[PDB]
């Protein structure tokens, strides 16, 4: 099973690379900036929940190589609740992200009344909530289950299973895909729709240029959002109406798209951090 | 452990949170710096907008409360305070259209313009450039040449043209042309349009300060 | 300054009434504040606290719970509010100002009080002295004991000394068992360590005599003493 | 107009009497003396409740109460043990660049680029600080205030003249009218019969509080003088200033003795302190460290690095036991 | 231009100051460091036990 030694490397590598971004950007925001702005707070909470997801993917990596969970009940169900957490508290720290911004360059005179570093921590606090509201239903449905010669985790108790687990599939489909990439495309264009009007952004070779860059880099975080969140959520749809045989090319497809949306975990860090203006003259 | 200290704590808390409500109002308000030469138009602004060592003025234009701060009445080394505006949102910088041919005045205004346009502490902060006496203006050009005071001044003596190879000679004066913006504004004296340019300029300084926090700036 | 007070009068036991004290000459939004009752046959006892702002209220295990004290900051005035009162409660209410912070002077300014009837872990400290017959010039001690250590780690004995003119509310003399008040003349002093207090008045006079009571503020509840009578 | 040329004889003549005296430098006496090696200093306590740039501090002569007044229009006192803010004075005008705390501290002044000395009233019933009284006179902004005591107070504003005021009736009893430049600083000797000024034109002056004359004149600076501070033994003084260079005068011999420079240092200096000893000299910096000179052998023995920003006031206690730097960071740290 | 006379009388003055020897004052100086260095919290780090921070 070459391709299986090949998926543990890709889901190690992608482990090691969240961890090594999100550890630094979390180190250079805590010693040198300091936490003194919202987006700084902001990034430092998108950086922990990411550090935090990809802490969860060599468990995934090791209980796929063995076909077994060995690391029992508890383990599983806080391994699972701190995976849907953690991508929940991602996502909603994106969508704030892009909200935060949309109000800042679209609404200048109420965004000196709302982005100030008290309001961020509370929306902050607040977005925590809103994920634990889907987390804290893993701790009460979770369990390790077992088969004849298999043990597995899985997130089915009631007996509606059709129900209860189509909900759930609806759910995360509509509240981590359509809402957050509505809610960031609608935010990110209006914000660049604005933008093209600035005088400080218009009329001169490096005004323009200055312009062009910002779009240019929140084109790329909108299109890496979109590649890296896209397939998992297509994939899982289109498995849940459909038989799909399970064959090797099944399996493939489905790891893939699993290291794909971690690889959103991975980048954010270098994508808002590491091309954070403020951090660009820190680090020259 | 804290015996009676409990309440000491609980009044320090108190005055603190006291202290950051103050410092949010406080950081509601924008601030601009107002600068000019001699005799110079910064009292009829004032003027417009209807609101002993510097004055302050308190206006709201548009759910907006701006603080002018008037600092020509200190007699003293301007580099000594100067350092206390770093962080002003702008400058409201005043020059006389009249006083081209009085004494060299304008002269006077363009190298106070070009010595506080290029300071350290304000490398960044706009400058929002008036120009008053338009009407003035126009009733010198016609007897009084331009080249009164520009020498070199190749072009005809019509109102338009002048005017606007001055305000190109103000606003030649910034060095880092690419860092910070000088909004331009002949001051005229109806319907209050001074104000609005002046929110106009404000507001892209605050969005590009905004751009500047979030990081894309 | 001046504190006023208002909802005395004789009340049937089982009742409820409500006690108002309207300050009117400093501050009131700063000044955490008490309420200080003295039965006709005893001497001060303590019975609830708000601090600046209401983020803290204190009663005493007697009246806890039974009472409710609240203030209205923007009317600067300060309501006790009594439900199923009973014959132990007959006493006359002092109405405490008290500022803390480093240096402050708490327990400075007390209330005229009113005269409310009702019809039919303590750090314990001892006044051995009820009462003494004294003439003017003459230097005179008061003693107070403790039952507790009053000196905190931070070096501050936290003990006050109190005074009641004949029929007058009481005013504060020493502050942590050494600093005079603001107004007391310096003949006044304080001294001791903890559980054992001494107050000296050197070239005593006239107007001076009445209850001298000794309070602790170490932790609540506060308790006074049965306070040691001057006379001439 | 020929007497411009007797000043020039008697400047000469000064010159060649101070120069007559100078058997020794101070170094050359002290190289003798072991030196007090590196000084290890570490933030005790750190104040934050002040949202923007402070500009002065002063400790009390109990201490333990320092106030602190920055650009947010604030004058907070501390309790530097527990970090507790005893008070929170909201001020008249927002631009403030000094701040006094009274010897007996029932006062504290504060005044800046209003021309305004207004004194604080902390001592008070009513429980709340109130204006006790608006020095006003002045010409230009104040850059430093000290309290003879609770009856006088001494300003040195920007126009070229210290004053000393009678606070109870508000008008100025004696005036100081020797500068040529902006009065950046103003330090009162330990027994409150003179003090010194620091001047914009390189030049410290030795004023006489009782008649109202300049006794000497201390030049050898090659620019602004930004801080000043007098030897604890009230017999010298130390002047910080933009070129980067700290210099310890002397009033009996009327020279100055060394000066404490380094070729790594170019940032000019903000503020100037003495240990309670005598034998260090703290000197903030625009460098954003503070530097502790050894007053004798003008080697260094340790830097303050805490800051994140321009340490604009600098203040060792009166028994010695800390040094408070408050920077335009808006946090004010207490080493020890 | 008082001016001129302002300033040479101020200078005649200060010109009549009995100076002190450069060596006197600087070992007067010295003196006094060495004297009070043992009441100097700062120079010789007392221990936590009477140290308030
Ligand atoms: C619809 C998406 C989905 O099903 N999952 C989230 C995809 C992971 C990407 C996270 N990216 C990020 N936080 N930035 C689930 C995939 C499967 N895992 C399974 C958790 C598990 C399974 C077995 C053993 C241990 C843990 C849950 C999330």
């Amino acid at each position: 099973m070459v391709t299986a030694i090949t998926i543990m490397a890709l889901y190690s590598i992608v482990c090691v690379v969240g961890l090594f971004g999100n550890f630094l950007v979390m180190y250079v925001i805590v010693r040198y900036t300091k936490m003194k702005t919202a987006t700084n707070i902001y990034i430092f909470n998108l950086a922990l929940a990411d550090a935090l997801a990809t802490s969860t993917l060599p468990f995934q990596s090791v209980n796929y190589l063995m076909g077994t969970w060995p690391f029992g009940n508890i383990l599983c169900k806080i391994v699972i609740s701190i995976d849907y957490y953690n991508m929940f508290t991602s996502i909603f720290t994106l969508c704030t992200m892009s909200v935060d911004r949309y109000i800042a360059v679209c609404h200048p005179v109420k965004a000196l009344d709302f982005r100030t570093p008290r309001n961020a921590k509370i929306v902050n606090v607040c977005n925590w909530i809103l994920s634990s509201a889907i987390g804290l239903p893993v701790m009460f449905m979770a369990t390790t289950k077992y088969r004849q010669g298999s043990i597995d985790c899985t997130l089915t108790f009631s007996h509606p299973t059709w129900y209860w687990e189509n909900l759930l599939k609806i759910c995360v489909f509509i509240f981590a895909f359509i809402m957050p990439v509505l809610i960031i495309t609608v935010c990110y264009g209006l914000m660049i729709l604005r933008l093209k009007s600035v005088r400080m952004l218009s009329g001169s070779k490096e005004k323009d240029r200055n312009l062009r860059r910002i779009t240019r880099m929140v084109l790329v975080v909108v299109a890496v959002f979109i590649v890296c969140w896209t397939p998992i959520h297509i994939y899982v749809i289109i498995k849940a109406l459909i038989t799909i045989p399970e064959t090797t090319f099944q399996t493939v497809s489905w790891h893939f798209c699993i290291a794909l949306g971690y690889t959103n975990s991975c980048l954010n860090p270098v994508l808002y951090a590491f091309l954070d203006e403020n951090f660009k003259r820190c680090f020259r | 452990l804290s015996a009676e200290d409990k309440a000491a704590v609980e009044r320090s808390k108190m005055i603190d949170r006291n202290l950051r409500e103050d410092g949010e109002k406080a950081a509601r308000e924008v601030k601009l710096l107002l600068l000019g030469a001699g005799e110079s138009g910064k009292s009829t602004i004032v003027k417009q907008m209807k609101i002993t060592g510097i004055v302050e003025t308190h206006f709201t234009f548009k759910d907006l409360h701006f603080k002018m701060f008037d600092v020509g009445g200190q007699r003293s080394e301007r580099k000594k305070w100067i350092h206390c505006f770093e962080g002003v949102t702008a400058i409201i910088f005043c020059v006389a259209l009249s006083d081209y041919d009085l004494v060299n005045r304008m002269h006077e205004s363009m190298k106070l313009f070009d010595s506080i346009c290029n300071n350290k502490w304000f490398t960044d902060t706009s400058i929002i450039l008036f120009l008053n006496k338009k009407d003035l203006f126009e009733e010198k050009i016609k007897k009084s040449p331009l080249t009164i005071c520009y020498p070199e001044y190749a072009g005809s003596n019509t109102y338009e043209e002048a005017a606007a190879y001055i305000q190109c000679q103000f606003e030649d004066l910034n060095k880092r042309k690419d860092t910070k913006e000088i909004y331009t504004h002949f001051t005229c004296a109806t319907d209050t349009k001074n104000v609005q340019f002046v929110f106009d300029a404000v507001t892209d300084v605050i969005i590009k300060n905004n751009l500047k926090d979030c990081g894309l700036f | 300054v001046q504190l006023v007070e208002s909802g005395g009068g004789l009340v049937q036991p089982g009742g409820s009434r409500k006690l108002s004290c309207s300050a009117s000459g400093f501050a009131f939004s700063s000044f955490g504040m008490h309420w200080v009752r003295q039965a006709p046959e005893k001497g001060l006892e303590w019975v609830a606290y708000i601090s600046s702002g209401s983020g803290t209220i204190y009663y005493a295990d007697t009246v806890k719970g039974r009472f409710t004290i609240s203030r209205d900051d923007p009317k600067n005035t300060l309501f006790l509010q009594m439900t199923s009162l009973r014959s132990e409660d007959t006493a006359m209410y002092y109405c405490v100002r008290s500022i803390y912070y480093y240096g402050s002077s708490p327990f400075d300014f007390w209330g005229q009080g009113t005269t409310l009837t009702v019809s039919s872990s303590d750090i314990v400290m001892t006044q051995a002295t009820s009462s003494v017959p004294v003439t003017p010039g003459e230097s005179v001690s008061i003693s107070c004991r403790s039952s507790k250590s009053l000196l905190h780690s931070n070096g501050n004995t936290y003990l006050y000394w109190f005074l009641q003119r004949p029929g007058q509310s009481p005013q504060l003399l020493i502050y942590r068992m050494s600093n005079l008040a603001s107004g007391v003349p310096d003949r006044f002093s304080g001294s001791g360590s903890g559980t054992a207090f001494t107050l000296t008045i050197s070239r005593l006079e006239a107007e001076d005599v009445g209850v001298y009571y000794c309070m602790q503020h170490l932790e609540y509840p506060l308790t006074f003493g049965a306070g040691t009578k001057l006379e001439l | 107009d020929q007497l411009r040329q007797e000043a020039e004889q008697l400047k000469n003549q000064i010159r060649d009497a101070r120069k007559a005296c100078a058997d020794a430098t101070l170094s050359q006496i002290t190289n003798n003396i072991d030196p007090v090696g590196r000084i290890q200093m570490r933030t005790r306590r750190t104040l934050r409740g002040h949202l923007a740039k402070i500009y002065a501090m002063h400790w009390g002569t109990d201490s333990r109460l320092l106030v602190s007044a920055s650009q947010d229009g604030k004058l907070i006192i501390w309790d530097s043990y527990t970090t507790n803010k005893v008070h929170a004075i909201p001020l008249r005008s927002s631009w403030v660049m000094t701040c006094a705390y009274a010897p007996s501290g029932n006062y504290v002044a504060c005044g800046g680029l209003d021309n305004i000395c207004s004194i604080y009233n902390l001592k008070t019933r009513e429980g709340n600080v109130r204006v006790s009284r608006e020095l006003a006179g002045h010409t230009g902004y104040l850059s430093c205030c000290r309290f003879l005591d609770d009856n006088q107070i001494v300003t040195s504003s920007g126009d070229t003249t210290c004053a000393l005021w009678d606070i109870e009736t508000g008008q100025q009893t004696t005036t100081f009218t020797g500068h040529t430049g902006d009065v950046m600083s103003l330090s009162l000797a330990p027994d409150t019969r003179l003090f010194v000024s620091g001047a914009c034109d390189a030049s410290a002056k030795l004023w006489d509080v009782r008649e109202g004359m300049c006794r000497q004149t201390f030049t050898g600076h090659e620019s602004d003088i930004n801080a000043i501070c007098f030897f604890p033994n009230g017999n010298a003084f130390a002047t910080g200033s933009d070129d980067a260079t700290c210099r310890l005068f002397d009033l009996r011999a009327d020279q100055e003795l060394m000066t404490y420079s380094h070729d790594n240092i170019i940032c000019g200096i903000t503020s100037v302190s003495f240990s309670k000893s005598g034998r260090l000299l703290l000197a903030g910096y625009d460098d954003f460290n503070c530097n502790v000179w050894d007053a004798l052998k003008a080697d260094r023995a340790g830097v303050l690095a805490g800051h994140d920003n321009r340490v604009s006031c600098l203040g060792v206690t009166d028994d010695g036991m800390a040094v408070a730097t408050g920077s335009w960071d808006s946090f004010l740290k207490i080493w020890n | 231009i008082a001016q001129a006379r302002k300033l040479v009388e101020q200078l005649k003055m200060e010109a009549n100051i009995d100076r002190i020897k450069v060596s006197k004052a600087a070992a007067d100086l010295m003196a006094y460091c060495e004297a009070h260095a043992k009441e100097d919290p700062l120079l010789t780090p007392v221990p936590a036990s009477e140290n308030p921070f």
